[PDB]
């Protein structure tokens, strides 16, 4: 699951693969 | 004892590109309508609004412009920032607004991350329903049916990622509550292997929550239809919060050579969207906005989208809060106080009541669209969820 | 012919000495370089004014750059050094590019900073980025005829060092067509070692891992109990910067588990940076160690890659500023300055340093393995030289 109630910092970048 | 006239400077950060529902030309008419509505009263008489409309480019540009304006103005900062709407555009602007103690209202920034306002996103007030609000509604829908597992299937751009953030709203809530979710993402702008998608769905769950373009969903449904997945074995849901008016007439319809199959396929699909209320005021509001946008060279929904409605209400909410902070003996520069005043309260917006929760996030009301008559291919709303009340109810 | 140059430098690094690249550890390195510089490629009289600001390995780096520039009394620095932390660096790099200001860092190692067509056009990375480590792993795999791997790392969702580290491997491998199984966990939470090891047991025989050294010792211990050490699996961990972690005897803790750990580590290989030394480096180290101790702190013996790279950052800037001033441009032509720092080889205080055609330092790596299990002795077994692109085992 590419999710997981985390990664709030989803901003200022993207790269690849979660 | 009327206070001295105010000179409120607002910075609007939205896209110039009209490809977006929240582009500047589309939203400006609504902001102007609300300002027209406020000056005749809550602010000191003689108060004026100076609004700068700046291209956010749904990206880094928003931040660049904010910074460049402050520096050019030798350190002077706007009194109110409206937007950005785009998640990646909004996060840096929100961070700076919190750092500079400036109030920031947006009908966007719907991603889960903006929920944590202890520090980084203090100062951000969201005027439209965040994705977690749609998530809470899905939880209630699931509790209603006693469903406890779901396959989340969505398109992930790795760019604007709207559907990824949408389903994150569901994932977050479901994880909190302990429901199981299978996750399957793909990039709908690349070549699609429709059969790998459908095969993963049949190996994982029977209740599927999807988010992708209306055409990608149609393709997936047509392929599920050939695999015999559209006659009751699965319950499909797709999320179309901002443009779901095609229903009633037929969201499956495309004047295509796949139209009949699509209509059958869609009998197993339910669509989640925003519950939108109306008043004569809202009706007039739409007409004027629509006219302005029309002679501007753009087409437009018949009832202005939520972003447009949201931003109209964002001005009423700002003025409401500013009026109270002013009367309390503070200034427009006390952004934190202005922001806190916009939270935990209900006020009258252009389409009805608007309630912002205690975390500064608007409660959302949602509707579920289902095919009520498979022969005709008729789609209607079968149930609603009222966020503040936190209750889901099938319609009689 | 040319007047004194006054270059304003903004250094954005963590105040917290918990980081290997905190202000206290790196400042001495920049100063040392500054002396060497001010005494000559630049017009005499030329002097650098350096502001050391806390990046807090986060949002503060952005807030400081902006407060300094957009203040009424503000102005744009001529050179920005750091941030190192990936999320702290992304915003600063975007701004540096928007304002045509040159930005050099020994950090910003993530794959996303690779694409410099737009947003990150003004960033040159002086230390090897994770993709460079990924290129080394690809060469190591080719050497063994390995074509599949399990990537197992800790992802704390905050600084995410190990996530960005294995992303370097993932990118290169996918590009090349090698298959990778992905397994992440938050080492900051209670570990489900049984699940970790069972997931590995079922995926691949070659496991590439990144997590704190104590997290790795634990995995290895459980794998040991499951009989996975001793041959059936080839384990790798990544310890590029911390010398206490890639030093001989990485299995030892003076623990009640030290014996089991030594045996388990017989199947573990460690990837780290291939560092070099020369007379000058020793002086630099001695001098750096002097300031740092005088600043009340326990040193890490010889200085890490961040300290070294930031010293070389200054030197590379000066070389670029020279050839740019010559061509008749000013220190304000950030774009021009950065282009000059790319695609060139110069002499750093540890030896030659080559920056590739995309503004990224070429990286050399070594693989450390246990060459004597009774003793638990770990030595370098092979090296990879990035620029030549050759992996070679040692005699
Ligand atoms: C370098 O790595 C060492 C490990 O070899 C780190 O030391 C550990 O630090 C953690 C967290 O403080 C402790 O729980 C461990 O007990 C320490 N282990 C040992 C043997 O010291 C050290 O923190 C790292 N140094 C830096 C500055 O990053
Ligand atoms: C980079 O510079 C080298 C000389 O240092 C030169 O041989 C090479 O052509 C350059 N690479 C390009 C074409 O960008
Ligand atoms: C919005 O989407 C609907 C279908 O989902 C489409 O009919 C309409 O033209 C679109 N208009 C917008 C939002 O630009
Ligand atoms: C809204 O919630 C707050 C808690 O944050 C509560 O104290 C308050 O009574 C509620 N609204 C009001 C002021 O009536
Ligand atoms: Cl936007
Ligand atoms: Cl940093």
């Amino acid at each position: 699951g590419c999710f997981g109630l985390k990664l709030d910092r989803i901003g200022s970048m993207s790269g690849l693969g979660c | 004892e009327a206070l001295p006239p105010q000179k409120i400077e607002v910075l609007v950060l939205l896209p110039q590109d009209d490809s977006y529902l929240f582009s500047l030309t589309r939203v400006r008419p609504a902001i102007e309508y609300a300002l027209r509505s406020v000056e005749g009263r809550l602010l000191p008489p003689g108060t004026r609004f100076q609004v700068a409309y700046e291209d956010s480019d749904c990206g880094n540009r928003a931040l660049f412009s904010l910074v460049d304006r402050v520096a050019a103005a030798r350190g002077a900062k706007p009194d109110l920032i409206l937007g950005p709407v785009c998640e990646y555009a909004a996060a840096p602007v929100a961070r700076l607004a919190s750092h500079w103690d400036l109030p920031m209202l947006s009908a966007g920034a719907l991603a889960a991350g903006f929920q944590h306002k202890d520090s980084e996103y203090s100062h951000l007030t969201r005027v439209a329903p965040a994705y977690a609000k749609m998530g809470e509604m899905m939880l209630a829908l699931f509790r209603h049916h006693h469903w406890s597992r779901a396959a989340l299937v969505y398109s992930d751009d790795k760019l604007e990622r709207n559907c990824y953030f949408t389903l994150e709203g569901v994932h977050e809530v479901f994880q909190e509550e302990g429901l199981h979710t299978s996750i399957y993402s793909f990039d709908e702008t690349k070549d699609l292997d429709l059969e790998d998608i459908v095969r993963n769905i049949q190996a994982s769950e029977r209740v599927v929550i999807m988010c992708a373009s209306s055409d990608t969903i149609r393709s997936i449904m047509l392929v599920a239809h050939r695999h015999g997945m559209t006659s009751g074995d699965y319950a499909f849901f797709n999320i179309e919060l901002f443009n779901s008016s095609s229903y009633g007439d037929g969201s499956w319809k495309r004047g295509d050579k796949h139209d009949f199959e699509a209509k059958q396929a869609y009998s197993s699909l339910q669509t989640v969207t925003l519950l939108r209320t109306v008043k004569p005021e809202f009706e007039k509001f739409s007409m004027e906005v629509k006219s302005s946008v029309e002679k501007q060279g753009l087409n437009m929904e018949d009832y202005v989208n939520m972003f447009v409605e949201g931003f109209h209400d964002a001005i009423l909410l700002y003025v409401l809060a500013l009026h109270e902070v002013l009367r309390a003996g503070y200034s427009k520069k006390d952004g934190g106080k202005i922001i806190q005043q916009t939270w935990n309260r209900t006020f009258e917006g252009i389409a009805g009541q608007v309630s912002i929760d205690a975390n500064g996030d608007r409660y959302g009301d949602f509707s579920v669209i289902a095919m009520t008559d498979v022969e005709a291919g008729t789609q209607e709303v079968i149930g609603d969820y009222f966020g503040k009340e936190g209750r889901f109810e099938m319609r009689p």
